[PDB]
């Protein structure tokens, strides 16, 4: 649940994030509370504050969501970080961490797709599947 | 008298080089002073030019219609001091510097630790090894008869196919 | 003389020019650097800064720099 | 150009251009049915070297045929 | 005109020879059904080629633009 | 406050023998062959390694010591080489025939035709740098003065060297002495500026200008004094500027106007020399005196008065700013890489600076119409100048990567400049199209219109004009200026705005250089380019933390070579490739301004004046109708005036054509490291590492590629090193012919 | 069977290692598939010594 | 969008998930030993193909290989 509108930290700035493209498709926000009121590098430019929060942001893409958790868990301490992809004009929200744990450790129920039970190059020839739409990296 | 030289002891060619260096810097030795510092270096240079001429009457060259020493390399032993009698000093001193890395990179790989052994020259093992490379042309011809010269083609390493 | 020098320039730019596109053929299917490469077909970009960096590691870009020598022969 | 600076460059150079044509009015009014993108890595070699050998011949060309027409 | 002309085209026949060859082995060359032939007993060896190969581009060139540079100074 | 740690370090030469004992990672031996250019990059890269602010400071206070003992061991080459291996003594006899020459060829295998007949009684090389009209401007007379120099800095040259060792080995600084900065001010704008031009003001007024006002009547070198006689004797200075007769006692009564004779505002060219008066330099030099030291009492040290600098950027803020400066004290505080970045631009563009000052206001006699070193004057420094504002923009992308902190710098400018980065640079990429369009493009237009055979129709004087009407008047309220708001001054600032030509021998030393149409069409090519350079190098500085593209690119450090083929390709997104990419652009940005210079001075600007009264200059007044198009540049500069250069054969000229072809072949060397890349070079090294395994001699250490960057870096480092040394090569052997 | 302290050679084609010389480190004797790891005198391209390969990738010259 | 691959070379030391700048990876429980974990790509649609997962692979030879495919506008980065 995104709780927009949650109290995004008090910047005003920043010709660099959310154009046009998020007034048509696809925009992204990222939620997590802050512990203090330091200030941090943003994607766009550099500060907002960290408020005490609820803390709300509606950043550009996922790659922006992702690499202010990898900058917020590191100089900050704060590992409560929960990343979205919006309502309407989106498709999924809470993108991030999927599982509800951090999907870099490992969790019982997991699904391994896209997993070839062999090597690389015991995989087969571009020579064998002339004119065959089996793809040839795919098991 | 293979490709359409004199022999230039006897060429109008390679003598009307001879003038036109004579006479440019003689023009350029005329305003000196006969006891100055760059005067012998005007005199002596010409003397420089008379060493390398009287060289080239007599060794045999074969000078064009311009007068420039051309080559032939057929070899031929009329004309073997041009390429060959180089030739033989070039690789005689080329194995000297191809068997003595090839003696060295055998001796340090042989020990403890020749990634060091690369930056550090090592005069206990880099006199050992032009030790080695001085025996260079009949080292190499008992190494491959003795087979270990080379290595078969499961040793080297092969990128896949 | 002339004639011999440039002989051997021409000699020097067709062995160059057939090295590059043989290069670049007899290890299109794969090579140390990147073993697979057969799986990524004729022309890809590059293979990302790892492994030491790998770009203009394609056949298609071995045969692209040929192309530079090409010019230069003729 | 094409052969030495390579795509990076570019591609947040061409994000600026995009940015200043969605703020600026009078031009806002108006859209690209397709969002612009830089080249692509191959493309770039492609596109570098056919100019590179463009540029080759008709140097060569313009030089060889002027050159005779004028001395024979 | 004539000389120059047929003669670039001839540098990009040949480059194009090896282009399309290029792709047949990563996309049609099969080494299942090419065991023992001509062809799969050179690329066997296909690292000592391409070093010979080298060697001689490297030879060519040494020597021949050293000669040049020797002249041009004298 | 001055605190010190005595002896952190001794005297070892045990860490010789261990390359990469400064770093953790290389002090472990190599592996591949990268790792001697994984070494030989990060050597002098001093933060790379040291997380301690306080000791990577004490290398580089160390390490500038041994950079100013090796321009003292270099300065000592200039001076030992004007004594024994040059034509001084001889060339202060005649300045206007015999060429300067130094460097003396040794006689050997045919190099012995570079000590070509260049006058006096002597063979050499004609040099080009002006060391002997700096030595006739010093007051040099005799060949024993430029010895006791060479010496005299070559124990300089080992006295900085033991200062180095001094105070890194022996004692070093802390970093509260390092960070006292506004008494850092205080001396180096009082020490080193305020008295350095009152020394050499007390130079050049007891020894320089007797001996050059002599040179002027020109009685003779031999039979003027030595420098120390003006000093002894009374009489024998007084009897020239008879000043000195009043000693210092008008200048310690407040009555300063009888020094109205040597202390002066003359404001000319010496036409003798056709340089600047000497007297007006003492001058100068004693005004830059006063204004320095009283420039140097300005900032705050431990007696309570001046002014501190955290205090004064704080308080300039205003309403389109935020905080103003509130922190950029604390940033030159505590960064180098922000200090090396605007130390370099203001010290490459003071040199462009100098470029300029100095052959429309040639400072030294017989420089001006010495066309061989005047030139050479502005096309080195100008070159010397583009190289640091390329490393100032280097340093200020190292500055936001490693030491920019978005902590202390919120919403002051800093942050604000950050905020708003793409209103910069779309406007600035605006201005740059509209600049190459409308400066290139009316080439294009008078290219084809000279083609088509309408005249009519380019943009020329006799066409559609395109005049530099500010550049015309303020080349005229410049040139009217000595009389009306400069009236001390006799003549103008320069001859360069308006005036009478003057001529020394029967060369002109300067001549007003006219402004029309042909001059504002490169005027703005100049500014085209500058503004692609900004654009490139302020784009790296921007950029360097992150971007829409890539969000974390200040963890993947200031020079990675790519972040992979993903989102269509991010090959060079780095801010080094930035500066790998703005080096051409100043190479291109600058080698145009040389091309504008050194055409421009030779067709209306130098040339042989008559004893009639007229000019005829060198390449004839073609740069008006002949400099609008481009096969007028091809033909009418590039073509034409590097006849000189390939006919070099056989003259003590050749071996500048052999550089001309040399140059020429390194630049084309550098093309096959800028249009390759990395994963075709690797490969055909695992082909060839077979070959050296099969023969059972392999390398330990294996080789590999160069890396994407070093295959970069030396792309560009043979680029310039080719393009520049052709330019060095055709500059030299066209204007050593010609003048 | 190759115990610890082997020297090998590479029959894994689609490795840079392959048929060169490893001195092996250890085996996990547990049923984990590609046990055998080999360190090796030469390092790759991403900087790596030794790989887990499998018992019928590594061979027996000694 | 970019196919991800993961091969049963994986040793799982998890560097490649903690590699993805936009989250594709992640490491899930393996079978074969009931221990050990592989890496598994759910979310492929957000691979923008920078390859920086298989510069964290430490195995001689990938265990996790990407090839490159359809591009979209999230694999191309666009804010736009
Ligand atoms: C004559 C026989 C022949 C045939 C039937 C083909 C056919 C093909 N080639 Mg091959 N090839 C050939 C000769 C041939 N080529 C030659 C002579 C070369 C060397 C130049 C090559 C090198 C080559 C490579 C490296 C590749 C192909 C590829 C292809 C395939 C797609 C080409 C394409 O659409 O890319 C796009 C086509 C272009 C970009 C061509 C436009 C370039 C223009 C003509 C340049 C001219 C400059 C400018 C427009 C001039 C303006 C005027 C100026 C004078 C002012 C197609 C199967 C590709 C493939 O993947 O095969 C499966 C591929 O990668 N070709
Ligand atoms: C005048 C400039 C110049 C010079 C001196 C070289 C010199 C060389 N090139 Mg290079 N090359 C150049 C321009 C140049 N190249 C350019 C502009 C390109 C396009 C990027 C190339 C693309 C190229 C390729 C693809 C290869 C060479 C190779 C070589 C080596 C060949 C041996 C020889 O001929 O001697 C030699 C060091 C070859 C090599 O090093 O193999 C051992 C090789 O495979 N060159
Ligand atoms: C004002 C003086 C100054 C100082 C103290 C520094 C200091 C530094 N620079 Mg900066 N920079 C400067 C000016 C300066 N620079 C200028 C003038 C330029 C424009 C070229 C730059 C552009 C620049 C770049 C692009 C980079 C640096 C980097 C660095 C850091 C490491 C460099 C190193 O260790 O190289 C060791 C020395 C070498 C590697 C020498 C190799 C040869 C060079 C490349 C060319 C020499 C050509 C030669 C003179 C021509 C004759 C040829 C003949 C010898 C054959 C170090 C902090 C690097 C960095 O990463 O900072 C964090 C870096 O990437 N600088
Ligand atoms: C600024 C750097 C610099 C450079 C590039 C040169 C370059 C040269 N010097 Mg000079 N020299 C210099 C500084 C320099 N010098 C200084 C500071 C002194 C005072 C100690 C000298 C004292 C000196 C003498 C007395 C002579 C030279 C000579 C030379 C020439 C031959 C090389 C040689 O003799 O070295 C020797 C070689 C080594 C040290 C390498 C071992 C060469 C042009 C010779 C010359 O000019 O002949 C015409 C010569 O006779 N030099
Ligand atoms: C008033 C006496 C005085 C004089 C003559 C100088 C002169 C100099 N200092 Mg300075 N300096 C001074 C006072 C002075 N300083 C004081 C009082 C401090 C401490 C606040 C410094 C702190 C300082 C640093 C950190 C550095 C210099 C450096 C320099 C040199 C710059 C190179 C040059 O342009 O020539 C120059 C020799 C540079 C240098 O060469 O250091 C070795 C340099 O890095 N100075
Ligand atoms: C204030 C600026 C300034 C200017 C214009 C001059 C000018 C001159 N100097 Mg002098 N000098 C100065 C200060 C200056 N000096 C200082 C501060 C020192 C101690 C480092 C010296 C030490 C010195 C020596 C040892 C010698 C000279 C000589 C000369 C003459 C030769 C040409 C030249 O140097 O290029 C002109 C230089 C510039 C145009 C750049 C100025 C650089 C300073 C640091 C600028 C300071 C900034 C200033 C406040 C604002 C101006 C900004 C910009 C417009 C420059 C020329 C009259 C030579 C001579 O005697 O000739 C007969 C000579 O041998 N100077
Ligand atoms: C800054 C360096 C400097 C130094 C070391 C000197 C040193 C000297 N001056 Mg000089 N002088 C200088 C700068 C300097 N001056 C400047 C900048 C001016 C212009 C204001 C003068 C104008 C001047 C005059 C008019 C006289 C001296 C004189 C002297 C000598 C005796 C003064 C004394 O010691 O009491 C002494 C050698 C006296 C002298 O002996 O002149 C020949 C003298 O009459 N000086
Ligand atoms: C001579 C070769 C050449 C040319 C023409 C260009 C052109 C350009 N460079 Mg490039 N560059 C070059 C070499 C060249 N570069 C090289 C060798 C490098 C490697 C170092 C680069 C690296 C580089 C970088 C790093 C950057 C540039 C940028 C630019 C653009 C600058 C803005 C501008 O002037 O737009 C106006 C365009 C021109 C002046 C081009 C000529 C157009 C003519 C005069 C008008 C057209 C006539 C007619 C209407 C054409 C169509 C006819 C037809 C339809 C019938 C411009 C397109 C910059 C940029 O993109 O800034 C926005 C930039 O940042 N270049
Ligand atoms: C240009 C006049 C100008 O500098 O205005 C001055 C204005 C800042 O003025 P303030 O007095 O608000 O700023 C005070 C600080 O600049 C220093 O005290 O600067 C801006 O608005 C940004 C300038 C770039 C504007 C692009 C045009
Ligand atoms: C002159 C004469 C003669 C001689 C003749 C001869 C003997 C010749 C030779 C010639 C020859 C001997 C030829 C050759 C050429 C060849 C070429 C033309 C090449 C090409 C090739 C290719 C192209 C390859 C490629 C590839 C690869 C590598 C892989 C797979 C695929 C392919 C196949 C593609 C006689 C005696 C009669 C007499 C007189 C005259
Ligand atoms: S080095 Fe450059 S071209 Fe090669 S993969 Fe990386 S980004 Fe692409
Ligand atoms: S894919 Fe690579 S990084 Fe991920 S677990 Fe397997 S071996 Fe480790
Ligand atoms: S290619 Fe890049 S984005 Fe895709 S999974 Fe690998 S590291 Fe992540």
């Amino acid at each position: 649940t995104l709780n927009l509108n949650a109290p995004t930290p008090i910047f005003g700035g920043s010709t660099g994030g959310l154009l046009r493209k998020a007034e048509v498709e696809e925009f992204y926000s990222i939620t997590w509370t802050g512990k203090s009121e330091t200030v941090f590098e943003l994607p766009t430019g550099g500060a907002a504050i960290m408020r005490a929060g609820e803390n709300l942001l509606r950043l550009a893409r996922k790659e922006q969501c992702i690499a202010l958790g990898a900058q917020l868990k590191d100089k900050f301490k704060i590992t409560d970080y929960k990343i979205y992809r919006v309502y309407p004009s989106g498709e999924v929200q809470f993108l991030h961490p999927k599982d509800g744990v951090f999907p870099e450790k490992v969790n019982p129920g997991r699904v391994a797709v896209g997993s070839n039970k062999r090597r690389i190059g015991q995989n087969p020839d571009p020579a064998k599947l002339k004119f065959k739409g089996q793809e040839t990296f795919d098991s | 008298d293979v490709a359409g030289l004199i022999p230039c002891s006897q060429s109008d060619a390679f003598e009307r080089r001879l003038k036109n260096t004579t006479q440019r810097l003689e023009n350029r030795l005329k305003k000196y002073e006969p006891g100055s510092a760059p005067a012998e270096a005007l005199q002596k240079q010409i003397d420089k030019t008379q060493q390398r001429f009287d060289k080239y009457r007599n060794s045999g060259l074969l000078c064009g219609a311009d007068g420039l020493p051309h080559l032939i390399t057929d070899g031929r032993w009329s004309h073997a001091g041009e390429f060959t009698i180089p030739g033989l000093l070039f690789l005689y001193i080329a194995g000297f510097i191809g068997w003595s890395g090839r003696s060295y990179l055998q001796a340090v790989a042989a020990s403890d630790n020749s990634t060091e052994k690369e930056i550090i020259i090592d005069i206990p093992v880099a006199l050992q090894s032009v030790s080695k490379g001085f025996v260079w042309p009949l080292a190499a011809l008992q190494e491959f008869s003795s087979g270990k010269l080379t290595a078969r083609d499961e040793e080297i390493t092969i990128s896949p196919r | 003389p002339g004639d011999f020098l440039v002989h051997h320039a021409i000699a020097l730019g067709l062995h160059t020019t057939t090295l590059i596109l043989v290069k670049g053929a007899l290890d299109a299917r794969g090579s140390k650097l990147m073993p697979d490469k057969k799986d990524f077909g004729y022309s890809f970009p590059c293979d990302g800064p790892g492994r030491g960096g790998t770009c203009d590691i394609s056949a298609w870009d071995a045969f692209y720099l040929a192309v530079f020598w090409m010019l230069n022969t003729i | 150009m094409f052969l030495i600076s390579w795509r990076g460059y570019w591609q947040e150079l061409i994000e600026t251009l995009v940015w200043a044509h969605e703020r600026t009015p009078l031009a806002n009014l108006v859209r690209w049915k397709d969002k612009p993108v830089a080249l692509s890595i191959v493309q770039a070699r492609l596109v570098g070297l056919a100019h590179f050998a463009v540029g080759y011949i008709v140097t060569y060309a313009a030089f060889l045929i002027a050159s005779t027409a004028s001395k024979f | 005109a004539l000389y120059t002309h047929h003669q670039y085209i001839a540098g990009f026949l040949m480059v194009g020879a090896f282009a399309h060859g290029a792709i047949f082995l990563v996309r049609d060359y099969d080494a299942e059904q090419n065991k023992n032939n001509v062809l799969a007993r050179i690329i066997d060896h296909k690292e000592a080629i391409i070093s010979h190969l080298s060697w001689v581009s490297l030879f060519l060139g040494f020597h021949t633009l050293g000669l040049y540079v020797h002249n041009d100074v004298v | 406050k001055i605190v010190i740690d005595k002896d952190p370090v001794s005297t070892s030469f045990d860490k010789w023998a261990v390359p990469g004992h400064f770093s953790r990672t290389l002090a472990k031996g190599p592996k591949t062959t990268t790792w001697i250019w994984n070494l030989h990059a990060d050597v002098h890269d001093f933060d790379s390694y040291t997380s301690d602010l306080e000791e990577v400071s004490r290398k580089i206070f160390s390490a500038h010591f041994g950079h100013l003992a090796v321009v003292f061991i270099w300065l000592s080459g200039a001076y030992f080489h004007g004594a024994r291996f040059s034509n001084y003594e001889a060339w202060l006899s005649n300045p206007t025939t015999i060429k300067p020459s130094a460097q003396v060829v040794w006689p050997i295998v045919g190099q012995e035709i570079l000590n070509g007949d260049v006058g006096g009684g002597f063979q050499g090389i004609q040099i080009t740098s002006g060391l002997f009209q700096m030595w006739r401007a010093s007051g040099i007379t005799t060949e024993l003065q430029l010895y006791v120099t060479a010496i005299g800095a070559l124990v300089m040259a080992a006295l900085m060297l033991f200062a180095g060792w001094f105070h890194y080995h022996k004692a070093a600084p802390k970093l509260e002495w390092f960070q006292n900065a506004e008494s850092m001010m205080n001396h180096h704008l009082g020490g080193l500026f305020g008295l350095g031009s009152l020394s050499w003001a007390g130079h050049q007024i007891h020894v320089s200008l007797p001996v050059n006002k002599l040179l002027d009547s020109g009685v003779s070198p031999q039979e003027i004094p030595l420098p120390h006689e003006f000093i002894l004797n009374k009489d024998l200075i007084a009897q020239l500027y008879p000043s000195f007769g009043q000693g210092l006692t008008p200048f310690f009564t407040l009555n300063w106007n009888e020094y109205s004779d040597f202390l002066t505002f003359k404001g000319g060219l010496n036409p003798v020399t056709g340089g600047l008066w000497l007297s007006d330099s003492a001058h100068h030099h004693l005004a830059i005196a006063v204004l320095f030291i009283v420039a140097g009492h300005m900032y705050r040290t431990n007696w309570g008065i001046g002014h501190s600098m955290k205090e004064m950027y704080d308080s300039h803020k205003g309403p389109f700013t935020g905080e103003g400066h509130k922190g950029v004290y604390e940033i030159f505080t505590n960064s180098w890489h922000a200090q090396l970045s605007l130390n370099l631009a203001l010290f490459g563009s003071l040199s462009i600076i100098v470029a300029h000052h100095m052959y429309s206001m040639p400072p030294y006699p017989y420089l001006a119409t010495d066309y061989a070193t005047s030139l050479c004057l502005f096309t080195h420094h100008v070159w010397i100048g583009g190289f640091l504002i390329v490393g100032a923009g280097a340093h200020a992308a190292i500055f936001m990567v490693r030491d920019y902190d978005p902590a202390q710098n919120y919403n002051n400018l800093v942050d604000r400049v950050l905020r708003h980065r793409d209103a910069i640079i779309s406007h600035l990429n605006w201005v740059c199209i509209f600049l190459g369009f409308h400066s290139f493009g009316l080439y294009i237009h008078n290219d084809t219109m000279r083609a088509l055979g309408r005249p009519q129709d380019m943009f020329s004087d006799a066409a559609i004009q395109l005049q530099p009407v500010f550049a015309q008047w303020v080349q005229g309220v410049n040139s009217a200026a000595a009389g009306n708001t400069a009236p001390n001054a006799l003549a103008n600032a320069s001859y360069a705005f308006g005036g009478d030509i003057v001529s020394v021998g029967g060369k002109v030393a300067m001549m007003p250089i006219s402004l029309g149409t042909a001059d504002f069409l490169v005027h703005h090519i100049h500014a085209f380019t500058i503004h692609v350079t900004v654009l490139i190098l302020l784009k790296g500085v921007l950029f360097a933390r992150n971007s829409r593209l890539i969000p974390d690119k200040a963890n993947l450090g200031f020079r990675f070579p790519c972040d992979g083929p993903g989102r269509g390709g991010t090959c060079q997104v780095s801010a080094w490739d930035h500066v790998f990419l703005g080096l051409f652009w100043m190479y291109n940005s600058l080698s145009v301004v040389l091309f504008h210079f050194s055409w421009k001075m030779q067709s209306d600007v130098w040339g042989n004046v008559t004893a009639d009264g007229a000019v005829s200059h060198i390449t004839g007044n073609n740069f008006a109708q002949g400099a609008i198009t481009i096969n007028g540049w091809l033909r009418d500069f590039l073509w034409a005036q590097a006849s000189q250069v390939i006919q070099s054969y056989g003259s003590a000229l050749s071996a500048y054509g052999l550089m001309f072809l040399g140059a020429h072949f390194i630049w084309a060397f550098s093309l096959m490291f800028l249009f390759s890349g990395r994963g075709y070079w690797q490969e055909l090294i695992e082909s060839i590492v077979w070959a050296h395994n099969k023969l059972k001699f392999a390398p330990s250490i294996q080789p590999r590629a160069l890396s994407i960057t070093q295959g970069r870096a030396v792309g560009v480092a043979h680029y310039l090193l080719g393009g520049i040394a052709t330019t060095w090569s055709f500059f030299h052997a066209r204007i050593i012919s010609v003048g | 069977m190759v115990q610890r302290g082997s020297k090998v050679r590479i029959l894994r084609k689609e490795s840079y290692w392959y048929q060169e010389i490893g001195t092996v480190a250890s085996i996990d004797q547990s049923g984990i598939k590609y046990p055998v790891i080999v360190r090796f005198e030469k390092v790759n391209y991403s900087n790596v010594n030794s790989n887990n390969f499998s018992l019928d990738e590594v061979v027996e010259v000694e | 969008a970019h196919t991800v691959k993961i091969y049963d070379t994986c040793i799982g030391c998890t560097q490649c998930v903690r590699a993805c700048p936009t989250d594709v990876l992640e490491m899930v429980p393996w079978d074969g030993c009931r221990a050990n974990q592989i890496a598994s790509a759910p979310r492929t649609e957000d691979c923008v193909g920078c390859k920086r997962c298989e510069s964290a692979c430490p195995t001689d030879f990938l265990s996790i290989r990407v090839y490159l495919g359809a591009e979209t506008t999230r694999s191309m980065g666009l804010g736009y």
